[PDB]
């Protein structure tokens, strides 16, 4: 079994950077690419950024564009999420999935985590 | 399963009077047979056109929030004429069923009807210990029907425990707003015995299920009605007994 | 006595043996049976019946409707993919869990074509142009729609036909392919892009959605039965 | 090779002999263990007799393959792996034992004492297996009531379709040293026909 | 390949079919020097057909494999023999493969432990087993293996 | 096993010359076909002419201390025109071989090299328990190939743990100087499979060592040179992927 | 019942034996088998296949390719052979290794005849003549020409062809031979000497090598299937 820990969430300041990751279970994490969703309260399933581990492409929403970095380890089979620069907007409980690959899509992926949130505070 | 493309408007206006009714369905063509097979004569009192007719239940509305609707035979049918008596008067009884489901709207409105005829279709309680549980009357609710929810029947679960998805084995047309605006499925009589009570067994049951969600332009009909009409087809019941009139 | 001979494997127990054995109770009147429609006769037979694809199971859509519901939105001619699923029956979420699926986890090999069948769920005025794409095995996810157009691909008009049918053929390397994860014998890519984009006419709802349904062929076979049943 | 046209399909067969129905059953698993022993002693709880009613519903492996379906037929072999041993440590004797192993017909008087008249039955069945051998086996045709079993009853009268009881004691009386023995029953539904497919039971029973 | 004897003699060739006989000659015996006694042993072995779940504990689910074969030995009498047809996933079995993807073809998985329960005096038992390659076919031979494996 | 004694000099020089090819063979004839098969089709896309034509691989010299050299097949045709694009576009692939290695010396040179083409030709390493090891790059030297020693192949042990005198079970002819210029092999497509993944699985193995040393008369020339001139016969490939280009 | 009598040897369990056991996969496909080429049916056909002897089995040569080659060398004209070999298979170190002798050291007996090919690898120019002689069983080995000459022998010119074929008949005692040293059933001797000498032009290199091939013909059968393998 698949298995995809949502880890580096939580309630931070606006434009306070933080770094997500997952632990990828089950498969060889080279077959397959790696993404976030992001979803604001009561609102939909919306992309952010995802890359592919073989060729390392990357793809960003055109919204978070900049100030979100997104990067593979093959050797820990963890991907880091450096959502940098925060805004009021980026408070969506976040989530990440393996891609066949590769891109930001509608769902188009298959094996997701359980569900981190992630609050940009804002005084 | 039914991936079919009649014409997608309209042709042919061809009424199906059977008896005292009359239909005059929208062409007359695509129909699904049940495993291939016609409703057929136990190989008894055979009363054709009195209780071979058209019969229809009651319309229900179509809604953005509408779960599903579920109806049982002939449990539906137990108020409708002489069907309804020949119910009643007899110890025995089976009956074929065409279920002609129609649904109109324009070519404005979006969305996707799943009949599915589901033999001996017990409703959920996850009870395998001890099933049937829910009252004889709840497990009955005659024409006017039961529904799906988000007696107890979860719509991915085809309120019984098993996922939708898979509810293509059972016998079923998809009202496909864009094309179909009628489904005829013809049901023939499925059960462990060669004749039974239909007064206690139910033999199928109508499920249509939303697998589209409605939508209409800007502004037109919040909601769009849709109609069971069945009928039984080469039907028998052994023997009158003291015409027990009521 | 007629001299015989007791040779090895006499009083043991094979569970797959077929003898013959005393019959508990003699001249017993067996209950005759009737023709009850929907006899069967093999279980590839199951397989050959369309079944609904959960395509969406994403963290909120998975075990919900919502699963069979592909949504085209209104969103920028990226060629990203609105779908893209792998030919790995056990070795992806999405094509377990159809009865085809339900049938291929019963056996270790599986043979033949399969059929993916896209019905349109959207209102009659409304018009555009898809790709449905196919990328053989071992082949790269075609991530572009020039990369997807290459391959066999079917150019599925809404507009007209409500209903597309992409039979996927038998381009494998062994005779019988692994139900399993392998990459000695990996199956490849079903993707769709927008070969024009969505035109609604008026005001009438944006977005629409997609249903997936998936069978076996004729030449569709399983062999060595294999089980896996939890407590 | 490369091609998507919208024929029927492509070929014809291919060899689907091992996935047919009788293949798919040919199996024979576990459906239950029941427990006798022979007390010297005064037990109750264990006394001899171990009831057990004919059923698939308690086991999970061949219980979900019957599922895929709704009606059937089926000549229910039966297979019966005894095995015995000592209880209590002591370099205590026994003689080779036997057992009575009793398929009682649907809807008959199931047996309570190991005392009852109900344990002679002149009409039903009776096995009488002695220990160290090869397991005994017994073969009950379509004992239905209906034309077919229903592995789902909607209506109402789960007692399901009833396959009958089984019951089994020591044949062999009171020894000293107090020796119990274990039944496993297998079920190989030969001669299997089936009709009305629904969708499998996704979840836990 | 665990053996030398038929290892050898099958390495004279790359390729192979071969119905594949298999007899079991179970023997048993008292550890302890106590005067304890035990009761006639009955042993389930499994061929467990190749890529299957392969047994953990004696307790677990893939024990009862309601598809995979089984046989109960009642220990004392003429010993187990079963027949396994060629289950190659390719046309042959290959010996020596060249390539990538040494697990060579896997014949599959045997399992047995002792069906009667705990019983005072622990009895240890041992199972031999035997292969009878019949209705063997070859191809393509090479230099036989010289030195040691 | 090849005591043959066609000629000694030269008599009939006898051009092969398939599609865009030209060979100019000794002759023609003295040629093994491995085993007594011919490559025939699959009993599927067949190019001919496209991919079956001759290419050359690179010439390596012979010289007073070689050991030997080895191929791999399809492997070191993976760089040629349309038989190394059809080998990556292509998740299957079967093809026979005529392996054709010619050496030129002159009357005053002596010396034997016996071309071995062993099916299924795993290299040196005796993990028994784990074979295939030295990884995918090593184990596939191209076109410019790898070579035996006194990844490593040892020459008694064929590179693979038998002794070298046992070789003369696979298909081969002995090169000798003094009679044979040329070495014809056909190999027909051996595997555990009707077809296969070309780029993963290597079918045969071209293996040249030497049997007798190298001597030059006096002063001469230091080395001479081999090549090995190979085509791939009755191939097909199914099925075009995304013509992925590069 | 049918009256049934047990015989002695019921229970037993013959590791040679021939007898049809329960088939524990029932109706399981089998996958068809190909004409894959090289289909052997039984093992004196490995043996008709000629394989180098390694005649060269010197302290420092055996264990290395030297052992293949038998170099004439410059020397004196002595009757004294070039090389000798004892036609005695598994009772010689020599003809043990050969494809040949593998098949013999898994019977008991060999019968029929073999041929002992000679190939030169020597320059084109080159010339000269040998003989190759045979001694049948029981006689003593042939230790000068004039002696060699007597028998069985080919006078094997290098000027012209350069290869030889002497096929060692069946001049046996017993019908069937052993394949172990018994001096009741011993081989014989086949050895090679310099008819004329070495002749060779200008500057050529005056040393080069020759090969020797062993295999069996039609006639050769073998019995009483034995083994030895140590661990």
């Amino acid at each position: 079994q698949v298995q995809l820990q949502e880890s580096g969430g939580g309630s931070v300041q606006a434009g306070g950077s933080l770094t997500l990751s997952c632990a990828a279970s089950g498969y060889a994490v080279s077959r397959y690419s790696m993404g976030w969703f992001r979803q604001a309260p009561g609102k939909e399933n919306e992309g952010v950024a995802a890359i592919d581990s073989s060729g390392v492409g990357t793809t960003y929403a055109d919204s978070v564009k900049g100030r979100f970095t997104i990067s593979r380890d093959n050797a820990k089979d963890t991907v880091y999420l450096r959502m940098n620069s925060l805004k009021p907007e980026d408070t969506a409980i976040y989530y990440c999935a393996s891609g066949f690959g590769l891109s930001l899509s509608r769902y188009t992926y298959a094996y997701w985590g359980q569900g981190t949130q992630v609050t940009v505070s804002s005084h | 399963s039914p991936n079919i493309e009649a014409c997608g408007y309209s042709d042919r206006v061809l009424q199906l009077t059977l008896g005292n009714s009359t239909i005059t369905t929208q062409e007359a063509a695509n129909s699904v047979v049940a495993y291939g097979r016609w409703p057929e004569y136990l190989r008894p009192t055979e009363p054709d056109v009195a209780a071979c007719r058209f019969y229809t239940l009651d319309t229900v509305s179509w809604t953005k929030e509408s779960r599903g609707w579920w109806w049982k035979l002939p449990d539906a049918l137990r108020d409708m004429g002489l069907f309804g008596q020949n119910m009643y008067y007899h110890y025995l009884g089976r009956s074929g069923y065409t279920v002609h489901v129609q649904c109109n709207a324009s070519k404005f409105h979006q969305g996707a009807l799943g009949v599915f005829a589901v033999p001996e279709m017990c409703l959920a309680g996850d009870s395998n210990t001890t099933t049937m549980h829910t009252s004889y009357q709840n497990a009955n609710p005659g024409e006017k029907g039961g529904t799906f929810t988000g007696f107890c029947p979860v719509d991915y679960l085809l309120g019984n425990g098993t996922l939708l998805g898979n509810a293509f084995v059972f016998p079923h047309q998809i009202i496909n707003l864009r094309t179909n605006n009628c489904a005829t499925l013809v049901l023939p009589y499925v059960n462990s015995l060669s004749i039974d009570s239909m007064v206690k067994h139910n033999n199928w049951g109508i499920a249509i299920l939303p697998l589209a969600p409605l939508n209409f332009a800007s502004e037109s009909s919040p909601e769009i009605p849709i109609t069971l009409t069945i009928a039984p087809m080469c039907c028998e019941f052994n023997g009158l007994r003291n015409i027990t009139l009521p | 006595g007629l001299p015989v001979m007791n040779t090895p494997g006499s009083n043991q127990y094979l569970t797959a043996d077929n003898f013959q054995s005393p019959c508990a109770l003699p001249e017993f009147d067996v209950t005759p049976p009737i023709d009850i429609p929907g006899e069967v006769k093999n279980m590839m037979e199951l397989a050959e019946i369309d079944t609904m694809i959960p395509f969406d199971l994403s963290a909120t859509k998975k075990n919900t409707m919502e699963m069979y519901r592909v949504r085209l939105s209104d969103k920028p001619h990226t060629d990203d993919p609105i779908l893209c699923l792998s030919l790995s029956p056990a070795s992806d979420p999405r094509l377990s869990h159809t009865m085809l699926g339900e049938i291929l986890n019963y056996y270790t090999h599986w043979a033949g074509s399969l059929k993916f069948t896209f019905l349109f769920c959207g209102s009659m005025m409304a018009t555009g142009k898809l790709l449905v794409s196919y990328a053989p095995p071992g082949a790269d996810p075609p991530k572009k729609r020039k990369e997807a157009m290459l391959g066999t691909h079917v150019i599925w008009d809404i507009g007209l036909q409500s209903s597309c049918t992409m039979v996927v053929p038998w381009i494998s390397n062994t005779t019988y392919r692994q139900t399993i994860d392998d990459s000695f014998t990996e199956g490849g890519y079903i993707s769709v892009f927008y070969q024009t984009r969505i035109v609604v006419p008026l005001s009438t709802p944006r977005e629409m959605d997609i249903l997936g349904f998936v069978s076996a062929c004729n030449d569709f076979s399983v062999r060595l039965l294999r089980d896996t049943t939890h407590i | 090779p490369s091609d998507t046209v919208q024929t029927r399909h492509v070929v014809q067969h291919r060899s689907r002999s091992e996935s047919s129905i009788e293949s798919f059953f040919a199996r024979g698993a576990c459906v239950t263990i029941m427990t006798v022993d022979n007390p010297a002693s005064t037990t109750n709880k264990d006394k001899l007799f171990a009831v057990w009613k004919i059923t698939y519903k308690d086991t999970v492996q061949l219980r979900r393959k019957l599922e895929f379906f709704t009606y059937s037929r089926f000549d229910m072999e039966l297979t019966f792996v005894v095995t015995a041993n000592f209880t209590e440590t002591n370099n205590g004797h026994a003689l080779n034992q036997v057992y009575q192993i009793m398929y009682v017909p649907p809807g008959a008087p199931v047996p309570e004492k190991w005392d009852d008249y109900t344990w002679q039955t002149s009409s039903n069945p009776s096995i009488f297996y002695t220990y160290g051998t090869a397991p005994a086996r017994i073969s009950v045709p379509y004992v239905g009531i209906s034309n077919a079993y229903s592995h789902f009853y909607d209506g109402f009268s789960a007692s399901l379709n009833d396959f009958g009881i089984l019951a089994v004691r020591v044949v062999n009386d009171h020894n000293p040293t107090k020796v119990t023995s274990k039944i496993r029953v297998y079920l190989k539904p030969k001669h299997i026909r089936v009709w009305c497919p629904r969708p499998p039971r996704a979840v836990a029973y």
